[PDB]
């Protein structure tokens, strides 16, 4: 029957309740996949977290332990390793408002977004946008008109209209409007109010995780 | 200038080449042969104990003994027979897309996205399992780690290419450049003289590890390639791509020998597995359901349908006991 | 630097009541099963105590059992054992042994140095065929050990175990499970057998080599281990 | 001459009517119940999946019903006819009966508690102590239940419980811990915790709103539906045992017919809550559709 | 003890006070279940009454049963 | 760039290489599979003497 199997069995059971331990502790822990465009506003966003390949930042907010991904690093084809994000808790994707230089670069940044908000995998994943830079843009936005990028942008040359128009066209790009929403906030420089707002974006979602796992649909 | 020109009038050249040295397919040859029937292999153990999709596995030597890898942070090494967990060693980065297990067994590596083979050191004093050498020096994510000898590892990364580190010193001996797209699969020829890898430019190459030199390349798939391992004789290898087909290919003539595509199945394949006799091609699809054909027909010999997700990695014994299939229900199904 | 100590034990009254304690200074304690097992001054091994990783599961010799018990305080790294109701035989020099359970593990691998303890005033039963046999260097010698019940558990591999004590050191593990042998023995020794009658067979022997060799079964509590077969250059 | 008042209320029509209705009911109960939670216990146990503390208390609630199904069979053979010759250990068997009806009740107060702290405060509790909570639900459904099974002494065929040797209100100190602590408390709770995490659902944006809305009444109604009319006949049956309503004769009858078919009623409860509860969910369904194929 | 399986096919609320023994035809004890013990007797109008089951009369019905 | 010079000196490399007739190749990996289908549990099912799973 068992003669040392009977210690190795009870080595495979301590085993047992040290990974059900670590995947009950890891389980609770809010992931963050962090995407965007190049020299963005990316950096500055980690940096203002209280704190080569991947880059994984842990930081502790309303006693919820967030794991923020920046795998943004690694310059290869997103399609070979984007299914190991099936599963994150939010996609805070990043997008900076004050370029138009590189040979057009917001129009990048909605070519990513198209390509990342349709997976297979990121239906029901909530994105959340940031849209950096404010004061640069204004300043950009004062000095050259939108009609560089976008020309079929009919309105005022001030700040507010060219952002909700900046902020819709974001947002219609997502194909699967009532499976997730996109939570776009105007990060600038502010401080203390990003975190809160990743928290109240991502609380809705873990409710629904808890909806979906205690059973009630 | 005119070397693009001179290029495809030499791909054209080999192309020619080949044709000329093609007389029969081998459905053509094997059409004599008597079917392999219907393989019914039944779900013999089940290896639960990780909490996220399981990406990789690689059985031992002694076909005991499977360390497999998930996205929970760990990966387990299981005694396969008792379905116990001989060790559980947890990653510094929880990204994981590859791991091996040493001929020798003491040996454990593992890589994923953070461009990083790092090497456990199982057999060893103190009890725990240590990190023996963490090789970091590529530039992409790395598919697949694969173990030459205690001391020698060739790994294939997604900036184009693979490398063989020397692990006791750190530093990559020959790196195996040449791949236009992501490097997603290897596998070590028997004597362990040359290999394959499989890129996402729908090209398998057939580098040398001693001399660091491509010597042949394959094309004939569509899309990516995902998977890849060699015929048992050592002169030819399957090639699992998303094209949903694996292409048999041979060495010595260098050419593509047979095609398994079918129209039931239309999404690709993640991994691929030769029998310990060659003739059956066990290859794991992402429709949540193995395939096991006849490698000599092109017939679809046997469906292995236990899982509810994508099947990752698929694995055969070096004596041909099992295969083992884990997916990504976090499940390895041991098929016999 | 894997190191086993022990402390405890010295001069007590019989009928009293002492506590040994070693503590295991360079490994993960947590995850080995431990061993208390005892020597008389000139008798053979005795196996004691075990205790599992976790202290889940708990074995004691059916000679001792109820009068000692064991514990570990995995944090600080160190194995108890209470010793109470100290009978005259119990004056004997008591080592704490590592053992991990797993596929192809080694265990009873290390023991530490151990620590005496004077008192005043169905058992597989393992035998060696002699006590002692004369030996020179250079020549191969083959000890054998005898066994009450066939060691050949149905799974395929037999639960023996080849020890050897130097002279006035602690017993090393020599083979695991008849025919592996231990990290850091030479090649020279080799075990063979069947499930009853078992060899240990050492070539080209060394000056350093001459000791006392015990088998040990580890099929089933309690691990009797056996008479000791003892060398002389 | 005689006495007038004196004249017995009798029961033999009523047990005679009672007990192909009684008989059929406890063969339903027993049969779906069981299936019903050896589908919970397959489905959870042999995939070891048990990673929240709704798997523990779904496996504890499941158990309790499926010690209260494996008690009920003893119970049909000591109604059946007299052949049940000191074969049914009373004390025993109504100590587990009355155990596993607590428990039942108490780990469906200790779901909904789950449920309420996980979603309206977030406060999740590890299964290291679920285990906790459950033996001391456990405890507690052992201590509510002994002032209703250390009377039950057994006698030549039946069981027994001494009254006259008892108190003046123990049948009084016994049903009202029946009805409130039984039907008041979980009751109450499961009803403010589900309005609180329905009142929660309402305001996040979720696909099945509506459908987790109608699974958290339906669940109420069904405990209502099923246990109502027992705890109302248990109000009258205290009534009368106080005095306090016409202290009648055929109106003891039909009460008691009433209340011998509203029990079952409440055992057909404890037979249908593992599907409501476990099986309502997609997660659990799927689980079942993979393993049934063995 | 659930209301189900209780078996007291006779149950009484007052017990009577005194009725001669010459018109008491026949006395059994009550279907033990419920506890309050009673016994329950058919006299000569084939009717039933109640009774404390310390009454000798009971007795003298057993006498007169059977010496008949 | 220096990327044609090297890619037109790999498919040199790889064009000059001694190619067998492919009946070749599919006669020895068929006789490979015919001479090793003994030793082949995954295609015989073994029974459940010699079998560990
Ligand atoms: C009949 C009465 C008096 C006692 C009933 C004993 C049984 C039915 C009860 C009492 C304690 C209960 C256990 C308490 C703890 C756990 C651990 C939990 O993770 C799974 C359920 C499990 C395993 C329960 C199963 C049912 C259980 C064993």
């Amino acid at each position: 029957l068992s003669a040392e199997d009977k210690a190795a069995v009870e080595r495979s059971k301590m085993i047992d309740r040290n990974l059900r331990e670590d995947g009950e502790k890891a389980a609770r822990e809010v992931k963050l996949l962090l995407l965007g465009a190049g020299e963005s506003g990316k950096s500055t966003i980690v940096k203002q977290m209280k704190i080569t390949g991947i880059v994984e930042t842990h930081f502790t907010f309303k006693d919820l332990h967030f794991k923020m991904f920046d795998v943004g690093g690694q310059r290869s084809e997103r399609k070979k390793w984007i299914h190991c994000f099936e599963g994150v808790t939010a996609i805070i994707f990043c997008v900076a408002l004050s370029d138009y230089d590189l040979v057009n670069r917001m129009h990048e940044s909605m070519k990513l977004f198209d390509s990342i908000c349709n997976n297979k995998w990121f239906t029901d994943t909530s994105i959340i946008l940031f849209l950096n830079k404010k004061d640069l843009f204004e300043e950009k936005i004062k000095k050259s008109p939108l009609t560089i990028c976008y020309p079929e942008y009919a309105g005022s040359n001030t700040y507010e209209e060219a952002a909700a128009y900046i902020q819709c066209q974001f947002e219609d790009l997502n194909k699967r409007k009532d499976t997730k929403e996109i939570y776009t906030h105007f990060t600038c420089a502010t401080d203390t109010k990003n975190v809160q707002f990743v928290f109240d974006a991502v609380t809705d979602v873990i409710i629904k995780n808890n909806l979906k796992d205690c059973g009630l649909f | 200038d005119q070397l693009r020109q001179e290029a495809e009038q030499l791909k054209n050249q080999i192309r020619d080449a080949r044709k000329a040295c093609a007389d029969a397919t081998l459905s053509q040859i094997t059409n004599n042969i008597d079917p392999v029937g219907r393989i019914q292999m039944r779900t013999r153990r089940t290896l639960r104990g990780h909490l996220a999709k399981i990406y990789a596995m690689h059985w031992g030597t002694d076909s005991r003994l499977l360390v497999s890898a998930s996205q929970d942070g760990k990966l387990i090494i299981w005694d396969s027979y008792t379905t116990n967990k001989v060790h559980a060693i947890p990653l510094r980065s929880s990204w994981v897309m590859t791991c091996a297990y040493a001929p020798s067994g003491n040996y454990v590596a593992c890589g994923g996205l953070d461009n990083i083979c790092s090497i456990y050191n199982l057999k060893t004093r103190e009890g725990n399992v240590r990190v023996s050498r963490e090789l970091a020096g590529h530039t992409g994510y790395l598919s697949c780690c694969r173990f030459l000898d205690d001391n020698q590892i060739v790994t294939s990364s997604g900036d184009t290419t693979c490398a063989l580190w020397d692990i006791e010193t750190g530093q990559q001996t020959t790196t195996f450049t040449g791949h236009t797209g992501d490097v997603m699969s290897l596998s070590l020829a028997p004597d362990t003289r040359l290999f394959v890898s499989g890129a996402c430019d729908a090209s398998a190459k057939l580098w040398d590890v001693r001399e660091g030199m491509c010597r042949q390349t394959f094309t004939g798939h569509e899309s990516d390639i995902n998977a890849i391992c060699f015929f048992p004789n050592g002169n030819a290898f399957a090639t699992g791509s998303d094209d949903a087909t694996c292409r048999l290919f041979d060495l010595r003539a260098d050419q593509e020998l047979m095609t398994y595509s079918h129209d039931n199945i239309i999404c690709g394949i993640t991994s691929v597995s030769f029998s310990k006799s060659g003739r059956l091609l066990l290859a794991g699809y992402d429709d949540f359901n193995c395939n096991v054909w006849d490698a000599l027909k092109a017939d679809r010999a046997g469906v292995l349908a236990g899982h509810d997700n994508r099947v990752s990695c698929l694995g055969v014994t070096d004596d041909g006991m099992a295969v083992a299939t884990g997916s990504w229900d976090s499940f390895l199904k041991i098929w016999n | 630097d894997v190191q086993l100590v022990e402390s405890g034990g010295g001069l007590v009254q019989p009928g009293g009541s002492r506590k040994l304690s070693c503590s295991a200074s360079g490994f993960a304690f947590s995850s080995f099963g431990m061993h208390w097992v005892r020597q008389a001054p000139e008798k053979g091994l005795e196996w004691v105590a075990y205790i599992s990783s976790g202290s889940g599961t708990i074995y004691y010799a059916d000679t001792v059992k109820g009068r000692f018990t064991i514990s570990r305080d995995d944090p600080k790294n160190t194995l108890f054992l209470q010793m109470t109701s100290l009978r005259s035989e119990d004056t004997a020099m008591y080592y704490c042994v590592r053992s991990i359970y797993y596929y192809g593990s080694s265990p009873f691998d290390f023991w530490g140095q151990g620590t005496t303890l004077t008192v005043s005033s169905s058992d597989i039963v393992m035998t060696q065929a002699t006590s002692s046999v004369p030996v020179t260097p250079g020549e191969s010698v083959s000890i054998s050990c005898r066994s009450s019940k066939s060691l050949l558990h149905s799974n395929g591999n037999t639960y023996l175990y080849w020890f050897l004590q130097r002279p006035g050191q602690s017993p090393q593990l020599l083979i695991y499970r008849m025919s592996n042998l231990a990290s850091g023995v030479p090649d020279r020794f080799s075990g063979s057998g069947s499930g009853t009658a078992f060899t240990l067979t050492i070539s080209r022997l060394e000056a350093e080599d001459v000791g006392v060799y015990y088998c040990m079964q580890h099929l089933e509590y309690p691990l009797t281990f056996g008479a000791g077969t003892k060398l002389e250059l | 001459d005689y006495d007038e008042d004196a004249t017995p209320c009798v029961f033999t029509d009523v047990l005679n009517q009672s007990k192909p209705v009684t008989l059929f009911l406890y063969g339903v109960v027993f049969l779906f119940g069981s299936i019903g939670n050896f589908l919970v216990i397959f489905t959870i146990t042999w995939r070891r999946r048990i990673q929240c503390s709704g798997d523990v208390y779904f496996i504890n609630l499941a158990a309790a019903d499926l010690l209260f199904v494996c008690t009920l069979p003893l119970w049909m053979q000591y109604l059946l006819d007299h052949n049940s010759l000191a074969s049914v250990p009373c004390t025993l068997l109504t100590a587990c009966f009355y155990v596993a009806m607590f428990a039942s009740l108490c780990f469906i107060t200790e779901i909904a508690l789950d449920r309420y702290y996980a979603i309206v405060y977030m406060r999740y509790r590890p299964v290291k102590q679920a285990c906790l909570f459950s033996i001391f639900w456990w405890i507690f459904a052992v201590i509510i239940a002994i002032p209703h099974f250390m009377v039950v002494t057994k006698k030549d065929n039946q069981c027994m419980t001494d009254y006259d040797y008892l108190e003046v209100s123990y049948p009084i100190i016994l049903n009202v811990e029946l009805m409130l602590g039984a039907f008041v408390i979980p009751l109450s709770v499961i009803s403010y915790c589900y309005y609180r995490i329905s009142r929660i659902v309402a305001v996040s944006q979720s696909r099945h709103k509506g459908r987790i809305v109608r699974v958290l009444i339906a669940v109420v109604l069904v405990f209502i539906i099923f246990w109502l009319p027992y705890h109302l006949t248990l109000f009258v049956d205290t009534l009368k045992l106080l005095k306090w309503i016409s202290s009648s004769c055929e109106f003891e009858r039909s009460l008691k017919r009433a209340l011998i078919l509203t029990e079952s009623l409440a055992f057909c409860h404890c037979c249908l809550n593992p599907l409501l509860y476990v099986f309502v969910g997609t997660k659990f369904r799927q689980e079942l559709h993979c393993l049934l194929a063995e | 003890q659930h209301h189900g399986v209780t078996k007291c096919n006779i149950t009484c609320s007052k017990m009577t006070s005194k009725i001669p023994v010459a018109l008491l035809i026949h006395y059994q004890q009550n279907q033990a279940s419920c506890g309050k013990r009673a016994i329950i007797l058919e006299t000569r109008q084939h009717r039933l009454f109640c009774a404390d089951p310390k009454e000798q009369w009971v007795k003298d019905a057993m006498q007169h049963l059977d010496r008949q | 760039i220096a990327q044609a010079r090297k890619l037109v000196e790999q498919l040199k490399m790889e064009a000059n290489i001694d190619r067998i007739k492919v009946s070749k190749a599919a006669a020895d990996l068929m006789a490979y599979c015919e001479a090793h289908a003994k030793e082949d549990p995954l295609l015989t099912p073994v029974p459940a003497s010699e079998n560990p799973f």
